């Protein structure tokens, strides 16, 4: 609201519990993303190196 | 509206309008904190005298405002 | 006629709406399948309205709703009631397949994914009474459909996205009535409205979408210029935490047109500058943000002259209009002379104008730097120029007048001269070769820097056309 | 077609206020009866509303303006008989041609030149808004390709007679399509005088000095503006393009401006410039820059629309001679040297020293003239970051672009 | 200094290039890859009829 | 309403009260939403007054503003009680434009050009700047001096530099990387 | 359109039926057209002839020194005379 | 796997490759791609080494994948 | 390569003006890998 | 939840993967160094 939360009230700050699962789910999905687009990256300059 | 009118308790030397002004703060800790940062060294001065009782809720309302800044 | 047609529209927009939802929800490339949807709001409203705009009610009512209904039959009502031309087995078809919606979740009643389709929705009918115009109670309708699509549907990434849209309209619909007049409703539902948006924009920082967080920012910033409470402005911007990943090229131009406006009234006017050039970097014209770009010229010319250095007459001559920069043209000549009477002329002709733009306020200290760049131009001519000689020129009261002047804009930089009151002239400092110092070092820097930089991002944008591609249906 | 230059530049001194009274009257005289001879009634209507406000107006088809310094030439009931007339006549004779080549003989080709014929008269009676209908008629029957490229510098030619240089843009890139395609190298010629005026008219001059130049080894008067016109414009471009060291070997000692020599008054006061500001005499100088206002700004049409261009230019250029072969010299001696007041110096060069094509600065303590030029290795530096900031910013903006899409 | 400006921007437009050969790359591959697959249901259609 | 006579006098005081501690950044935010308020629509508050001295300081003349303190003394809106702050500020304000300006001053020059009317005062005024008396002329250089091995002890102002052996290096390793 | 022009802001960043929405989004959110609000409030335009090249929105280029007055070639004539009343005194 | 590329001396080279395979017992597919660029590796022990690796990590219980590497 | 002083009656001579003769060639290499871009830019977005 | 931790054992297996990104590097250096060194026995052949 602007003197109570009342809005967001199904997700998030409900336990602890809860905001862990959030952060950090949205933390992974994120991060495998970018493991994968960089080990690609970095092994098509290793190959044109033994190229 | 601003903040402006929650900050302006805090400062007032009587220590009655201290207690006062943390009690109309904590309900928009979560609402406005990029208004209410200024007199965010008020809240943690309050902590320091053992005179207060308010000194728990200096501590939780303190908590709470580097959290919403993302720290 | 009417039966039929509306038949096949409701069932069509249902269909298109389903393919968006599933594309979202494959990985995360936040970009494409909101792109989607931003080519198909222009045209579905068009659809809608032609044929009568009773084509939304039969997709208001095939959706799962909270409170929709309600309002978008008032408007029906009003143009003569039609709701006995849009009438169920045209109106109302679950069927048993999924194009006009899925026939399992929709009687399960808890595993439904009707979310983003409703959010789409909503937004139709917000657009329509947006054109036609109706303030107060608009604001509370819209207010009123929005924060329940947040609380009946779980909160995504993916959510978030669309509702984005929706923000835009309510937050929107408030500062035009908000600076129409002042009323009891504008001065209690701003507090609602400030906060509601903070409220979101740390949510948006736990999620990590960047999609977000920017659009709640520039909605905040742009209030405290209507109303003028730009001491909150300051506070707002003395914080960073703008992302620029997923973030589009039109939005980096908007926070940075704003910022450029906070910064001139700190009266730094050196950063303020740097962000309205790059404020048009970002930004993409075609026609549609017109208006946007219009201002940003004349904002840019504000600025300049604030700085103690005039544009060019040239400078406006070479813009492709001059067909509303032609106050600023008059602006950039009267501080050019050193002519005092000049700017009193202009600034009382076009004042509801300068009201309007928000250089009004610039313009009380640009009466000021009438007189100091005056100084420039003569300073610059002349290397030695006596204190009398320039007491002829710019019609000072005294000799001692003069050293005033000067002496406040060399610690502010504008001349870089230094006053000699032992043989009575003002000598006019040089630059000398600076090939022979260490500033060049100082330029390569900032070249070197970003150069390695878009060597590294190449590399990494190889690879994600190639994963867009592969996810994408046949071709 | 030929007439119009010679008309329209006489007509001009009426419009202008700034000419001499005497030279003025004997002018209004002359255009007037070109008018009486050709018909030229339709382009005298348009002259009328040029006037409109000027000294030099005298007029009975709209309103007479206190402001008058002509009174030698005026519309006449006349004036609107020979129009009547002349026309209903033009109408009888069009007609002939027209039904007898198409039923008789060839319809195409016979014609499309009898259409060119028609459009040479549209260009005499001062009519652009039918010669060009008729013209273009003539390019959509048959006809050789060197024709078709002769009807184009036709409807060009009209631009400059009523006095926009868009009209002629638009022409002249049909005319160079298709110069190259046929190849003839005599009509090329032609295209380069005609380029060389839209030029010389616009803000361009740079490219305006070899064009003009190379018109002077082979020209054609027939529907082209006279040869004392471009051998003085030539002079003038000279002076905007090159520096001093350069103007003395390509503009005045090229043999095709000595063989006119000077033949006018307008040649006369732009030769004596020219040779006297390589000369290093810088005392007959700004007394030659009196004269070549009064003689080439003010007749010349295309002139006095940088009328204001060239006295900033020209004042420039001197200063710019002096100031790379001088540092620490007094403002007294060079206003003596120069035969101006010193009042007046003191504000010239004021005017390029805030945008530095001087690049000095003035002591007005001891009315020493400083000289700080760039040329150094400095001047290198600031030439090769220009650049490589140009090359950054588009590296930016493109390598941005292709990796969001 | 300025040389080694100079030549790292040259290298700005190589790296530049090599991404360019990949995104023609990728418009050619994929349009092939898709090609294959509907030519291939044709194939085993002749199989089913009879 | 919500309006008060004492509501006019509050504004204007206010103005005031910001530009004496040289939150000038303020006094420019403050001004926005005030002529919406009431500059407008109520013409003056006596907002003229502090807008007016924050023009001059701008402008850079200390005379125009001088003066108007001097007459602002002359009268009272309680405009009497800032001005003694305001004539303290502009003191401290011109002493940092006249370092750049003059390299030496004659002891009743810096007097008259820093406004002062006892020669205690400008002394006071030129040690608190720390520029030698000695000659009987000020020596602004002397402070200047100091300021530059302030900033050399700190580790703040070393890097700010970049040395060239950094530069080279960090330089070397981006490519290799 | 001042120093970074209208043309490179369509050739970086190409128009699409995808961009046009965000652009929308800025046009509305600073509030409508300012191109239109001064041709309709002060019922004027912007610059016009003087004697071309000199004024008007062009490609033709422009002097510095546009809005000053051709008085100049009285200011030379007068040069002259004045020049030989102080020599000659 | 730092070990295969830090030394010279090939023998080790080699051993380094084999022994990952029993640590990554747990791990069935993630096995082919760590050693996907030691197929491709040019040093003939790299090589040798990468076919016992993927050999003893999908022993018993056949998997696509592993064999389309060792090809 | 001199200029005349007229305050005094004396003529400053130098030789010629030093000049950085690398700058020179890299004016014409940044001519000369910029119309290259503009090729690079065009070909990469005219595939979407 | 379930999912969550599932997850604990998937993060552990993107590490591996992080230790693959690292790897590359170590990869990258040595390849480079010697395909001077490669060169420099071609150099010895083309001269005397």
């Amino acid at each position: 609201a602007a003197v109570t939360s009342s809005n967001i009230v199904l997700e998030t700050h409900e336990s602890g519990i809860k905001p862990y699962f959030e952060q950090k789910i949205q933390e992974t999905e994120l991060k495998i993303r970018s493991k994968t687009e960089n080990v690609r990256r970095l092994e098509a300059q290793r190959n044109a190196l033994n190229d | 509206t601003t903040a402006a009118p929650l900050l302006a308790l805090l400062r007032e030397n009587q220590d009655s309008v201290k207690t006062y002004a943390l009690e109309s703060i904590n309900n928009v800790v979560d609402q406005l904190w990029s208004e209410i940062s200024n007199e965010l060294p008020d809240i943690e001065a309050l902590y320091d005298d053992d005179t207060f009782s308010d000194r728990e809720m200096a501590a939780l309302i303190a908590s709470k405002v580097y959290y919403n800044l993302g720290e | 006629l009417h039966h039929s047609e509306k038949k096949y529209a409701e069932e069509d927009q249902v269909q298109e709406l389903l393919k968006v939802l599933n594309e979202i929800s494959k990985t995360t490339l936040t970009l494409d399948p909101r792109y989607i949807w931003r080519s198909l709001k222009d045209l579905s409203s068009l659809r809608n309205q032609e044929l009568l705009n009773a084509e939304t009610l039969c997709f208001t009512v095939n959706v799962l709703y909270p409170d929709s209904s309600s309002f978008k039959k008032n408007l029906l009502k009003f143009i003569t009631s039609n709701h006995k031309s849009s009438v169920p087995g045209s109106a109302e078809l679950r069927n048993s397949y999924p194009a006009s919606f899925y026939s399992v979740n929709t009687e399960k009643k808890t595993i439904e994914v009707t979310a983003e389709i409703n959010c789409f929705m909503h937004l139709l009918v917000q657009l329509f009474l947006w054109d036609s115009k109706e303030l107060e109670q608009l604001v509370e309708f819209n207010r009123k459909v929005v924060i329940p699509n947040l609380l009946c549907y779980y909160n995504l990434r993916s959510l978030n996205l669309i509702n984005a849209k929706l923000w835009f309209y309510i937050y929107l619909s408030h500062e035009t009535l908000a600076r129409s007049s002042e009323e009891i409703n504008s001065d209690n539902q701003n507090i609602i409205l400030r906060s509601t948006m903070m409220k979101f924009l740390k949510i948006a920082s736990l999620k990590h979408d960047n999609e977000t967080k920017a659009m709640l920012i520039n909605l905040i910033l742009r209030d405290f210029l209507n109303n003028g409470e730009v001491d909150s402005a300051s506070d707002f911007i003395s914080k960073l935490e703008y992302p620029h990943t997923d973030v589009s090229s039109s939005l980096e131009a908007r926070y940075f047109f704003y910022l450029s406006k906070i910064n001139a009234i700190q009266l730094d006017y050196s950063t303020a500058n740097e962000y309205i050039i790059a404020a048009i970097r970002k930004a993409p014209h075609n026609s549609k943000s017109l208006g946007f770009l219009q201002q940003s010229n004349k904002l840019h010319c504000c600025i300049q002259l604030l700085m103690g250095d005039i544009p060019e007459l040239s400078f406006f001559h070479q813009s492709n209009m001059q067909k509303s920069l032609l106050p600023y043209y008059h602006l950039t000549k009267a501080v050019k002379l050193g002519d005092l009477k000049k700017f009193t002329s202009t600034i009382t002709k076009y004042k509801q104008l300068l009201l309007k733009d928000d250089t009004y306020q610039l313009c009380v200290r640009l009466r000021s730097n009438v007189i100091k760049t005056g100084i420039r131009i003569i300073s610059l001519t002349y290397k030695k120029i006596s204190l009398r000689d320039i007491c002829l020129k710019l019609n000072l009261d005294s000799e001692q007048t003069v050293e005033y002047m000067v002496s406040r804009a060399i610690r502010d930089g504008v001349i870089e001269a230094k006053i000699n009151h032992e043989d009575g002239f003002i000598e006019t400092t040089e630059l000398l070769n600076i090939y022979d110092s260490e500033d060049p070092q100082q330029v390569f820097d900032e070249r070197i820097k970003f150069a390695n930089q878009l060597h590294d991002e190449y590399l990494v944008s190889m690879r994600y056309p190639e994963d867009k591609k592969t996810q994408q249906n046949e071709k | 077609r030929v007439p119009n230059y010679e008309v329209s530049e006489k007509a001009f001194l009426l419009t202008q206020s700034k000419v001499s009274i005497e030279q003025r009257k004997e002018a209004a005289e002359f255009v007037l009866a070109k008018i009486k001879e050709e018909e030229m009634a339709p382009y005298y209507k348009y002259l009328c509303e040029e006037y409109l406000v000027n000294n030099g107006q005298s007029d009975l088809e709209h309103d007479e303006k206190s402001d008058s310094l002509n009174e030698w030439i005026k519309f006449d009931q006349e004036l609107y008989n020979e129009l009547c007339k002349k026309n209903e006549s033009k109408i009888k004779e069009l007609n002939e041609k027209i039904q007898k080549l198409e039923e008789d003989d060839e319809g195409e080709l016979e014609q499309a030149q009898a259409w060119i014929n028609l459009g040479e008269y549209y260009a005499q009676i001062g009519d652009k808004d039918n010669a060009e209908k008729t013209l273009g008629k003539s390019l959509s029957k048959a006809i050789s390709t060197g024709a078709k490229i002769d009807v184009m510098l036709t409807i060009a030619r009209l631009g400059f007679f009523y006095n926009d240089q868009l009209y002629v843009k638009e022409k002249l890139e049909a005319v160079n399509s298709m110069i190259e395609k046929g190849g003839d190298w005599e009509r090329r010629n032609r295209y380069k005088t005609y380029y060389g005026i839209h030029c010389l008219a616009v803000r361009n001059f740079k490219e305006a000095a070899k064009l003009l130049v190379d018109s002077l080894a082979t020209f054609t008067s027939i529907e082209l503006t006279s040869y004392e016109s471009i051998a003085t414009y030539a002079s003038v471009t000279g002076l905007f393009t090159l520096e001093r060291t350069d103007l003395k070997s390509k503009v005045i000692d090229s043999p095709e401006l000595l063989s006119l020599i000077s033949t006018t008054a307008a040649l006369q006061s732009i030769s004596s410039l020219t040779i006297s500001l390589y000369a290093s005499d810088y005392a007959s100088y700004f007394p030659y820059l009196l004269e070549t206002y009064a003689n080439v700004l003010i007749p010349c049409k295309y002139l006095n629309r940088h009328a204001d261009f060239f006295v900033r230019e020209m004042r420039r250029k001197v200063y710019a001679q002096l100031l790379e072969s001088y540092k620490t010299l007094s403002l007294k001696s060079m206003a003596s040297a120069f035969g101006v007041s010193v009042a007046f110096l003191d504000n010239d060069l004021g005017k390029f020293i805030p945008n530095k094509q001087l690049n000095c600065v003035i002591d007005r303590v001891n009315g020493i003239v400083e000289t700080n030029r760039p040329d150094n290795k400095n001047a290198q530096y600031h030439l090769l970051v220009k650049q490589g900031d140009g090359l950054l910013t588009k590296l930016q903006k493109y390598g941005a672009a292709v990796r969001l899409t | 200094i300025n040389i080694s400006n100079n030549l790292q921007k040259a290298l700005t437009v190589k790296t530049n290039d090599e991404l360019m050969v990949i995104y023609i790359s990728n418009l050619v591959r994929s349009i092939i890859a898709f090609d294959d697959l509907i030519e291939n249901k044709i194939q085993n259609k002749k199989i089913q009829e009879q | 309403l919500s309006e008060s006579d004492k509501k006019s006098k509050l504004i204007s005081l206010y103005l005031l009260n910001l530009l004496s501690q040289n939150n000038t950044t303020k006094f420019h935010s403050e001004l926005q939403y005030l002529d919406k308020h009431i500059k407008n629509l109520e013409d003056d508050s006596l907002l003229s007054y502090p807008i007016k001295l924050d023009r001059w300081l701008m402008e850079g003349s200390y005379q125009k503003a001088w003066d108007l303190l001097q007459s602002g003394s002359q009268n009272i809106s309680e405009f009497d009680s800032f001005t003694d702050i305001l004539k303290s500020a502009i003191r401290d304000e011109i002493a940092k434009n006249t370092e750049l300006s003059y390299d030496f001053l004659p002891l009743s020059n810096i007097k008259a050009l820093l406004f002062f009317n006892n020669e205690k005062e400008t002394e006071k005024f030129a040690l608190e700047r720390n520029w030698p008396i000695v000659n009987s002329k000020v020596y602004f250089n002397n402070q200047s001096k100091e300021k530059a091995d302030y900033e050399d002890e700190m580790m703040h102002e070393e890097d700010q530099k970049t040395n060239i052996i950094e530069k080279a290096m960090d330089y070397a390793i981006s490519i290799e990387n | 359109m001042s120093t970074d022009v209208a043309a490179a802001q369509a050739q970086s960043k190409i128009d699409l039926t995808k961009k046009k929405n965000e652009e929308i989004n800025k046009k509305s959110l600073e509030e409508d057209d300012e191109f239109e609000d001064f041709p309709i409030d002060t019922w004027a335009n912007g610059e016009t002839i003087k004697s071309n090249a000199v004024t008007q929105t062009n490609i033709w280029e422009e002097n510095w020194d546009d809005v000053e007055v051709d008085d100049d070639f009285t200011n030379e004539l007068k040069a002259e005379l004045d020049r030989y009343k102080r020599e000659n005194q | 796997l730092h070990v295969a590329v830090s030394d010279s001396n090939d023998d080790v080279r080699r051993a380094a490759v084999i022994a990952l395979g029993f640590v990554l017992l747990r791990d069935y597919t993630t096995v082919p791609r760590i050693v996907q660029l030691l197929s491709k590796s040019h040093n003939a022990h790299v090589r040798c080494g990468t076919a016992f690796a993927l050999g003893i990590a999908c022993a018993g219980k056949g998997l696509q994948s592993a064999i389309d590497v060792l090809d | 390569y001199g200029v005349l002083d007229q305050g005094n009656g004396w003529l400053y001579v130098y030789e010629t003006p030093n000049q950085d003769a690398t700058y020179d060639s890299a004016l014409e290499l940044v001519g000369q890998l910029n119309k290259v871009v503009d090729q690079l830019f065009e070909k990469a977005s005219v595939l979407y | 939840s379930d999912i969550y931790f599932k997850l604990k054992k998937l993060e552990k297996e993107y590490e591996l993967l992080t230790l693959q990104e690292d790897y590359i590097k170590d990869e990258q250096r040595h390849l480079k160094r010697e395909l001077k060194r490669a060169q420099e026995e071609v150099k010895r052949i083309q001269s005397v």
